[PDB]
RNA sequence: AAAUAUUGGCGAGAGACCGAUAGCGAACAAGUACAGUGAUGGAAAGAUGAAAAGAACUUUGAAAAGAGAGUGAAAAAGUA
RNA sequence: CUAGACCGUAAGGUCGGGUCGAACGGCCUCUAGUGCAGAUCUUGGUGGUAGUAGCAAAUAUUCAAAUGAGAACUUUGAAGACUGAAGUGGGGAAAGGUUCCACGUCAACAGCAGUUGGACGUGGGUUAGUCGAUCCUAAGAGAUGGGGAAGCUCCGUUUC
RNA sequence: AAAAUCCACAGGAAGGAAUAGUUUUCAUGCCAGGUCGUACUGAUAACCGCAGCAGGUCUCCAAGGUGAACAGCCUCUAGU
RNA sequence: AACCACAGCCAAGGGAACGGGCUUGGCAGAAUCAGCGGGGAAAGAAGACCCUGUUGAGCUUGACUCUAGUUUGACAUUGU
RNA sequence: AAACUUUCAACAACGGAUCUCUUGGUUCUCGCAUCGAUGAAGAACGCAGCGAAAUGCGAUACGUAAUGUGAAUUGCAGAAUUCCGUGAAUCAUCGAAUCUUUGAACGCACAUUGCGCCCCUUGGUAUUCCAGGGGGCAUGCCUGUUUGAGCGUCAUUU
């Protein structure tokens, strides 16, 4: 996921269940004021929900990531 | 240490509102930094926050509700009594008492006495 | 070939999982589970299975509103809250 | 199947995480007596019959 | 209690099968699957004369 | 209404009852593990010590472990 | 536990010695789920058989190095072979459910072995407007209206 | 097979005029496209047969020679 | 793993009328390996044939006793 | 003579009998009357700093609020002006709430985490399209309300 970071302009995240595309970009944009480019979403074999959003060539995923805090 | 319910009662909706956004952003960063932090204990006192406020927020609205429909008929159905379907069923105790006209005169005219066989 | 042979055919499934017992009863055909008689609206039981009846009856599962109601009806049903502050 | 329903990959789920020996610590605990995971099981061993 | 020993299906298998002609539990892979039940001889199985 | 019933539920008190192959199937994560497509079928499994004080340390061994040393009233109690 | 002792015709009783660790007897009476060699007895445990029968279908292995405590079996190279495209190849449908992949690792399992493994331990991994489902109707299934049925329910699918 | 679904035609309801009144199944231009599945085996070891069982289990692709040939035999890719 | 009362040399006798054991003789020397099918009335199963049981079941029919259905009559529906 | 077989004893095995123990069962007696559309029993899934289960709980998730108590919890880690205190605790109590997906289960459907409609509201140029948030839409039956049907039927009237 991390390299996904770094290399896809991606930035990965477990999402609740009941959330579809919509929802993850909408909450996205509210709650890093990035904007969202496209997500891909799937069901983890533990149950998870994983969001693959890919950011806009306007936001770095590195810095968003270093502002949210990992990294 | 964590948020307090009679502390919390103090406030205002709006105020309670603004709490609750600022723990949610706090357990937000919490569970980023358990990504690297081996244990994380302080999430549990912010998840019980959150719930205080919650908890806070919804006796507000639901007391504000119960003012609302204060010494009318038809309350809502959640702010109604939850005895037992049964119980909720039963006649009240007016009904229960109702008499006719003809008994409430023969318990008028005859009532059970007080008496003893002494003399 | 009745026995080893004709073993190796098996892999349809005549039952699936039950939506209201969970209980892999549902006859996939005839839409009703062999367990719980979903979808009828009262629950299958016998008296001659006493103890299917002791393995699904009340008090097997959580009691989520049940275990409460003995406490509710020793404190007459009351209604409000507790009175005091502290000691 | 490879094209399965979600109910069943939901269950599947939940058997991945309880396919686990015991933690540890659980045996350290006061008047501990469970010894190891009564209930383990194994996709060669016994199937889970959905 | 009058169900001890009884709470179970179990049947003979006749003779043929060079076992004692006790009733025996049905099924498989418990164990419990193949044993005798029901006699007074029997672990698990019903008491001679229950006390009444 | 009461006197009557009550192998279910809840709350109690008991026994010339059973004492882990007994007593409920179940004293234990027991209607569990497991079998069967399914209805259903359905176990086994209690006890170190008063306290882990659950054997530091040396030595042989690739290691398990052994031999010492040691803890303990007892290791003829080492979770086999 | 005890080819140590004593009493009783006997069922049995008593004593010494060892082991052991928390309760148990004598007598007078009461009571019973009260005495086992057998029941192809029940449950559990264990033998002789016996280091025995066997571990012989699918043509087949060999040299060296590396690893390792340990190599017929792991890895790499070399070589000899085979499947011979209706395959021992490359994908899928039912089914399984993580077996996929990586690191660690060999008590158990792989009816020899094992440093290897579909094993054990810990993790990683499945990204869709266009591929599927989802929509359609098929043989069929089945509510409603309504009629049967003590009833569980049954009939029927456009009917009054 | 059926149905969903797409189109065409007949019909002529209604609507439409100034510098282009309208209309455009022509071109270009803007936005969005949710949910669930997706790894791997598919079998002389991943399925069923008590198992790592010579059994059973649907299907797609298919090189050169010999030869009538998807026969038998030998070979290349790939695999063991 | 089957199997196993205890076991394992014969001859005759008697014996539940075919003995490894009992009686009288023959004899008889540790421990064993490959093979073998005479014997162990070898193992595999509470004979499936036969008979008995006041034990069944499948099937048949003018068995005994009934029965779904169906037919016939009467009453009701049922009036003018 | 050894080995071997057999018997006995000692020590060591194998195995788990015996004895002693018992937060369990069984039986008797006493007292009480309290499930559910205000959504039960039951089912699925999830929830802890480190849990697979049991138990508890429901995205407020081994819990929130309240009340009482009065300093714990504990296997480690962590925190411990709050410890002469509106106050620890996996404590007790419990009257306020939360209560995912379901289930008699109720928009339709359900081997689908499938498909609609109505109201409010927000965003995307938006009564119409798409999306987010909130609230609704089952059946039988009863009382009432309103809107209707029938030359069933009564009066009325150029
Ligand atoms: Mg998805
Ligand atoms: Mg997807
Ligand atoms: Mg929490
Ligand atoms: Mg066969
Ligand atoms: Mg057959
Ligand atoms: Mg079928
Ligand atoms: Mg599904
Ligand atoms: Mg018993
Ligand atoms: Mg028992
Ligand atoms: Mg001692
Ligand atoms: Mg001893
Ligand atoms: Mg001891
Ligand atoms: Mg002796
Ligand atoms: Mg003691
Ligand atoms: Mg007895
Ligand atoms: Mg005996
Ligand atoms: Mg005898
Ligand atoms: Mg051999
Ligand atoms: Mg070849
Ligand atoms: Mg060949
Ligand atoms: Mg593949
Ligand atoms: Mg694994
Ligand atoms: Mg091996
Ligand atoms: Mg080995
Ligand atoms: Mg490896
Ligand atoms: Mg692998
Ligand atoms: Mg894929
Ligand atoms: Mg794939
Ligand atoms: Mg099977
Ligand atoms: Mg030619
Ligand atoms: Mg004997
Ligand atoms: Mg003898
Ligand atoms: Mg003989
Ligand atoms: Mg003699
Ligand atoms: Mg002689
Ligand atoms: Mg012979
Ligand atoms: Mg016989
Ligand atoms: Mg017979
Ligand atoms: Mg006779
Ligand atoms: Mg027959
Ligand atoms: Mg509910
Ligand atoms: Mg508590």
């Amino acid at each position: 996921a991390m390299k996904k970071v770094e290399d896809g302009n991606i930035l990965v995240f477990q999402v609740s269940m009941k959330a579809n595309k919509y929802q993850i970009k909408k909450a996205v944009k509210e709650l890093y004021e990035v904007d969202v480019l496209k997500v891909n979403t799937l069901v983890r074999p533990n149950g998870t929900k994983k969001a693959y959003v890919r950011l806009t060539a306007d936001y770095d995923a590195l810095d968003i990531a270093n502002r949210i805090g990992y990294i | 240490a964590g948020v307090k319910a009679y502390e919390l009662r103090t406030k205002s909706k709006e105020q309670l509102a603004s709490q609750l956004v600022d723990l949610k952003k706090e357990l937000a960063e919490l569970k980023v930094q358990k990504l690297s932090r081996p244990s994380l204990p302080k999430i549990k006192t912010v998840r019980k926050s959150i719930a205080c406020v919650l908890t806070v927020i919804n006796e507000q609205q639901r007391e504000a509700v119960r003012q609302l429909y204060k010494g009318k008929k038809y309350q809502p159905k959640d702010l109604r009594a939850k005895k037992t379907r049964a119980l909720r069923r039963a006649l009240t105790k007016f009904e229960a008492s109702q008499v006719t006209e003809k008994q409430r005169k023969k318990q008028i005219a005859f009532p059970q006495r007080k008496y003893a066989i002494k003399a | 070939g009745k026995g080893t042979p004709s073993f190796g055919k098996r892999h349809n499934k005549s039952h699936t999982l039950c939506n209201r017992c969970g209980r892999r009863s549902f006859h996939v055909q005839k839409k009703t589970c062999s367990s719980c008689g979903y979808p009828a609206a009262k629950t299958r039981s016998y008296n001659w299975g006493a103890k299917a009846k002791r393995r699904h009856t009340t008090g097997t599962g959580r009691m989520r509103y049940l275990k409460h109601v003995s406490r509710r009806f020793k404190n007459g049903f009351q209604t409000g809250s507790a009175s005091k502050a502290s000691a | 199947a490879a094209q399965k329903s979600f109910r069943i990959k939901q269950k599947m789920a939940k058997a991945k995480k309880q396919n686990r020996p015991l933690p540890q610590w659980i045996r350290l605990r006061t008047n501990n007596t469970i010894r190891y995971n009564a209930k383990r099981r194994n996709w060669r061993r016994t199937k889970m019959n959905i | 209690s009058e169900k001890a020993g009884h709470q179970t299906s179990a049947e003979s298998w006749g003779t043929g099968r060079a076992v004692a002609r006790i009733p025996r539990v049905g099924g498989g892979g418990t164990g419990r699957s193949g044993q005798g039940a029901f006699g007074n001889m029997c672990r698990g199985g019903r008491m001679f004369a229950p006390t009444k």
